[PDB]
RNA sequence: GGGGCGUCAGUAUUCAAUUGUCAGAGGUGAAAUUCUUGGAUUUAUUGAAGACUAACAACUGCGAAAGCAUUCGCCAAGGAU
RNA sequence: AGAGGAAGUAGGUCUCCGUAGGUGAACCUGCGGAG
């Protein structure tokens, strides 16, 4: 009753994106903790990208 | 492909799948979570938001809507403004059967000031 | 206790569907599907379906095939085997497909068994072969919602659809190619097409039709017309002149010429072209039940259709008439002990007394009463002599035929009178129950209370309370304390009925048992959901139960005849025992060894069996020294073999 | 499975969508497509035409799929109806929102967000408030972390953002200013126009309130249409 | 336990029925039994 | 983001009204009290009242201390240079 | 309704062909035929 199961398999239309703003002192743990994110969001279908220009992460 | 906008009111107490259509006015289906659940207990759960999701996208597809524009909220005043375990899995079961989403936006009550 | 007999749902919410054979109807109930004779009224089969609600069936005009699709995605054929006895029926399984992305709304099939067209949510409408699952041509596509269909020739076939706006498009099947007429306002709710006079009629919920209050269902016959929409009434209309001669759905078989009504009530009515017969689709949820007449024929039941139903209880299904006289929803009832009036309490603050005429369809509703501001919640009756009423509010009244007091805080639930008249008692959710005087104003007394709310009073010809609680005592006048207290239901208990005690549940239970031992009896347990009401033969010891769930199932008692049987059993036991007792002293080995196989005790055959094969003088061609045992042994039947075997086994372990 | 209710209550259910009808929704003239959706109301009969309840209704929709442009998936316009045609319901301007999530993107640590309001009216005597917000602008080449703005430069910064929205947005109708809130010109202006004062990072308008509005005339609100 | 419902079985492994045994041998397996039990 | 007076907003909560409602809602570890076909909780739009000023918000600022965070106006005062 | 007295019982695969639909050459599904 309150087990969830894993999803097993286009159910968006318009392409939904969002985005935060972060800081310089974390703008370099980012930099260097970001691959693991971006290769667990590519295992769950999710393109994450990290802009150290602006300081913005943005998942889509 | 006709747009409904679903209100998924999830709380730590009870989900609520609601469908309404562009406006906001005019309710087209709406299930709640413990309607679908004899324990109180367990009236919001993964089980009960996947239950009434399936009835809800049930009744919309035989209105023939066939895609939605999703809006979750939470008790947002005072409460915890974070959804329960009702907007996940209502929305991985509404999507699941049928119905293509359009916009998702989470819609919470933030106040300015509250007390 | 056995069922005497059970009256059930046969139609609620979905289409119904007639064949060109007017016995056989196909009906929903929830999920399932339900095909019925409609002149013998036996269930012939019931298919299950899914777990979803059913959306559409339909049935060819040759009895052949039942097509149903559920609101999931998917349609199912299923065959039918019709004997010379229109009795049963057998559905069998021939194709499940999904027809579309959307579950379909509405079908049509050609009066011909070749061909059904179904049509979906999105648009997207296609045609099937029957025998066959094939899509023989797909004809538009997801567009809007497909409204309705018609299957027509001209005098090669042709199908127009109706669209949720006003759109109506006909397309030749071989030819190929859509054309639309002129091109309607709003929903289209049915087409209909005359080949005697070339002509097609298309009816929509703008109140109109093409060549009022609303429109569901028209067609020809005939040269007549005919309509049916929100009015509730079916009107007939002349083809040539436009002068004349809720409702889901009407179909037409006038070949048979009879045209059936599913009106919104969840009712069946049968109309004839120059109300035959109707039956009750479901009684939705079931608020009281009352068992009248002087000879006890006719049970009035009531419940939330704003109206009071008489059907039959001696074909057993046949609902005698319709009476309505109320205005909200009809919530309690009551019958005088000395026949024929009944006696009517409602949401509406009106309460009433009708007349029940038994030899004539005469029925009114002759007395009424307004009483307070809140709803009539229960009635009680001692021309009857008067009336009490109860309420919602704390407001309980008297009033005669040709006064009020303050009992509760909360609302009250129900109201008995004794078969003399001179006492009263009156329940409530303020676990009080109150006696008073039925003359003056005065009271007798108060019971003390029962632990959460009472539900129900019973007098006994010493007073019975249900309560909130899962308990059910006995009270009496002299002391006003409980003399018995019951424990053992699940859930309210919400009706106590005298026997010639009994005690439903709304643990779906009903449960009878007796005051003086005061241990449970007997329990039943026949219904679906919930339960709430139980009526009484007078005469005799039947059991009427009733509750939210719509069947309702009859119960006789059995008791007198296993009593009977199982007397007459012991007698025919002691019998034969001491024949075999004489067999023995007689020595009469193979009498007796036939006589023990029948009694089924082995302690005296195996000392026959001992004998018999040491008797001293045996007979030489014999096998087991008497030819009559080999004649025995020779003629046993399959279970006395297999159980002498049984036995074998058993003196074959020991050695001697 | 089992029910729960008191005696009497359940009543005979009715079929709630025999008595409705869908209408199609037109957005008005600034936006680039026109079909928007479709609104499922009342069926219109004696005793309360469905009219009345097709004047009061308002929507709310994305600006991303009015002009079929993903870069505006944030600002959700809201959209009065007041007219209705023949399966048509023709709207008209209310209001501009801003998404939640893009108002908690915006905010970082370390630097100052400048709000303004205005209470302004065009030249149609439509009244209506104008929420600005402006974050500070962080300068390239630059080591120190916080750019604070003082308190008397962000009042300077104040001012110029309700002059400009003032000058800008007093001498046009609501349709031009609608053409003008949808490229964002303003917060443009802003930008350009501070940059003496104190640098901005970004300057929007996060919301508009339509307050009231004296006037129902037909030939202006299809002449938007 | 692997018996009829009605029979009994001996100690000599011989189906007999409690219906047709008799009372005074109904007693003699009462205190036969009740002799074990005692034992135990 | 020192103080006083006025003013301007912002949400959120409660209350009320108008609609679409249509069986539970609410709490809890579970429950129960309670509100619930005269329609609760929910959906949308307005109106009133009282409160407070999120995120910015800091190894900061101001005031002697308690303390002080919506905009704008007025009134004096104060600090440092 | 009551503490005692006395007693008894324990069933069409493979391949091909003609179809009708699907997302089209092909290919898939369903059906009707031949090997």
């Amino acid at each position: 009753k309150w087990k969830i199961e894993p999803f097993l398999p286009g159910p968006f239309l318009e392409e939904s994106s969002f985005m935060t703003l972060f800081p310089k002192y974390r703008e370099r743990y980012l930099k260097d903790c970001w691959p693991l994110v971006t290769k667990a969001l590519e295992k769950h279908g999710i393109a994450a990208t990290l802009d150290i220009v602006e300081g913005s992460m943005t998942v889509k | 492909l006709v747009f409904g906008v679903a209100r998924i009111f999830a709380s730590f107490n009870d989900t609520f799948v609601h469908v309404t259509d562009l406006s906001g006015r005019e309710t087209i289906c709406r299930v709640t979570g413990g309607m679908k659940v004899k324990a109180d207990r367990d009236e919001s759960s993964p089980y009960a938001a996947m239950l009434a999701a399936q009835d809800v996208a049930a009744r919309c597809k035989e209105l023939g809507i066939t895609a939605l524009h999703i809006k979750i909220r939470a008790t947002g005043g005072n409460g915890t403004k974070t959804p329960g375990p009702g907007a996940q899995s209502a929305l991985r079961a509404l999507a699941r059967s049928g119905m293509k989403i359009g916009r998702i936006e989470d819609v919470t009550p933030t106040p300015s000031d509250s007390t | 206790f056995e069922v005497a007999n059970v009256i059930q749902p046969i139609y609620t919410g979905g289409s119904v569907a007639l064949e060109n054979g007017a016995r056989i109807l196909a009906s929903t109930l929830g999920e399932n599907a339900i095909l019925t004779e409609l002149n013998t009224g036996k269930r012939l089969a019931e298919i299950q379906g899914d777990g979803e609600p059913i959306s559409t069936l339909t049935i060819t005009p040759s009895g052949s095939h039942l097509i149903v699709c559920s609101r999931s995605l998917t349609m199912r054929i299923y065959s039918l085997a019709i004997s010379p006895d229109y009795d049963s029926v057998e559905p069998t399984l021939v194709r499940t497909t999904k027809p579309h992305a959307t579950p379909v709304v509405v079908l049509a099939v050609d009066r011909t068994s070749t061909l059904l067209a179904t049509g979906a949510a999105d648009g997207a409408i296609k045609i099937w072969d029957i025998i066959g699952g094939y899509v023989t041509h797909t004809v538009s596509g997801p567009s809007v919602l497909v409204s309705a269909l018609h299957f027509f020739e001209i005098a090669r076939f042709r199908l127009a659809w109706g669209t949720q706006d006003g759109r109506i498009r006909i397309f030749d099947l071989y030819k190929r190619t859509t054309t639309p007429v002129y091109a309607h306002e709003s929903n289209v709710q049915c087409i209909a097409y005359s080949p005697e006079q070339h002509a097609l009629l298309s009816g929509s919920r703008d109140k109109t039709m093409t060549l009022h209050e609303l429109l569901e269902s028209v067609g020809f016959l005939g040269k007549w017309m005919y309509s049916a929409g929100t009015s509730g009434v079916l009107r007939i209309w002349d083809t040539t002149t436009h002068h004349e001669i809720a409702i889901l759905s009407a179909v037409s078989l006038p070949e048979r010429s009879l045209i059936l009504c599913a009106q919104a009530d969840f009712t069946l009515v049968l109309y004839r072209v120059p109300p035959f017969r109707r039956i009750s689709g479901t009684h939705d949820e079931i608020l009281d039940l009352t068992y009248i007449l002087p000879d006890q024929s006719m049970m009035a039941i009531a419940t939330n259709s704003e109206d009071i139903r008489i059907v039959s209880v001696k074909y057993f299904g046949h609902d005698v008439a319709l009476l309505k006289g109320h205005e909200d929803i009809v919530m309690s009832l009551d019958v005088d002990w000395s026949g024929h009036w009944i006696a009517s309490g409602s949401k509406d603050n009106t309460a009433r007394l009708w007349r029940v005429d038994p030899a004539n369809n005469s029925y009114t509703c002759y007395a009424v009463f307004t009483g307070h501001l809140e709803s009539v919640g229960a009635v009680a009756l001692p021309p009857p002599a008067f009336l009490i009423s109860g309420s919602q509010d704390r407001f309980v009244q008297k009033r005669d035929i040709p006064l009020r007091r303050l009992a509760h805080d909360k609302d009250i639930n129900a109201l008995d009178i004794s078969p003399n008249g001179k006492l009263f008692a009156s329940a409530s959710q303020d676990k009080t129950v109150k006696i008073w005087d039925v003359e003056k104003l005065e009271v007798q007394g108060i019971l003390r209370g029962h632990k959460r709310g009472v539900w129900t009073v019973r007098f006994a010809p010493v007073v019975l309370t249900g309560s909130g609680d899962k308990t059910i005592k006995l009270w009496n006048l002299s002391d006003y304390t409980c003399i018995r207290t019951f424990e053992g239901h699940s859930h309210n208990v919400l009706k106590v009925v005298w026997l010639h005690f009994a005690s439903a549940g709304a643990d779906t239970l009903v449960k009878v048992w007796d005051a003086n031992t005061g241990e449970t009896e007997c329990t039943l347990d026949n219904h679906e959901d919930r339960l709430w009401t139980l009526a009484v033969h007078s005469k005799t010891n039947i059991l009427a139960s009733a509750g939210s769930d719509s069947k309702v199932t009859f119960w006789r008692d059995t008791t007198a005849e296993t009593q009977a049987a199982a007397a007459q059993a012991a007698l025919k036991l002691v019998e034969q025992e001491q024949t075999l007792e004489n067999y023995i002293h007689a020595g009469a080995y193979r009498d007796a060894i036939v006589l023990a196989l029948q009694l089924n005790h082995p302690g005296r055959l195996l000392n026959l069996f001992t004998n018999v094969v040491t008797t001293r003088n045996p007979d030489p061609d014999s096998l087991t020294g008497l030819k009559a045992v080999d004649d025995v042994l020779a003629k046993l039947s399959d279970e006395q073999i297999f159980q002498l075997l049984l036995r074998l086994r058993d003196w074959n372990t020991n050695a001697r | 499975r089992l029910s729960k209710g008191k005696k009497g209550l359940k009543k005979k259910v009715q079929d709630p969508f025999t008595r409705k009808d869908w209408y199609n929704i037109k957005a008005p003239a600034p936006f680039a497509v026109r079909d928007v959706g479709k609104t499922l109301v009342n069926r219109t009969t004696g005793l309360k035409n469905a009219n009345d309840a097709l004047k009061g209704r308002i929507f709310e929709v994305c600006l991303a799929d009015l002009q079929k442009d993903e870069d505006h998936a944030f600002r959700k316009i809201k959209l009065r109806v007041d007219e209705v045609q023949g399966k048509n319901c023709l709207t008209n301007f209310h209001g501009l929102d801003f998404t939640t999530d893009k108002l908690r993107s915006l905010v970082r640590k370390w630097q100052t967000l400048i709000e303004a309001n205005v209470t302004v009216t065009t030249t149609d005597h439509y009244l209506l408030r104008l929420f600005a917000i402006a974050f500070t602008k962080r300068r390239p080449n630059q080591i120190k972390k916080t750019t604070y703005a003082q308190s008397s430069q962000i009042r300077a910064i104040r001012r110029k953002m309700v002059e400009i929205i003032q000058r800008e947005a007093a001498s046009c109708t609501l349709h031009q200013l609608v053409s003008k809130l949808i490229p964002e010109v303003i917060g443009r202006e802003i930008e350009k126009a501070t940059q003496g004062i104190y640098p901005l990072q970004n300057v929007h308008i996060r919301k508009v309130k339509l307050l009231k509005q004296p006037k129902f005339d037909l030939g202006a609100l299809m002449a938007l249409h | 336990d692997t018996a009829e419902k009605g029979e009994v079985v001996t100690k000599a492994g011989i189906p007999i029925a409690k219906q047709e045994m008799s009372r005074e041998e109904k007693l003699r397996r009462r205190r036969r039994e009740k002799e074990r039990i005692r034992k135990a």
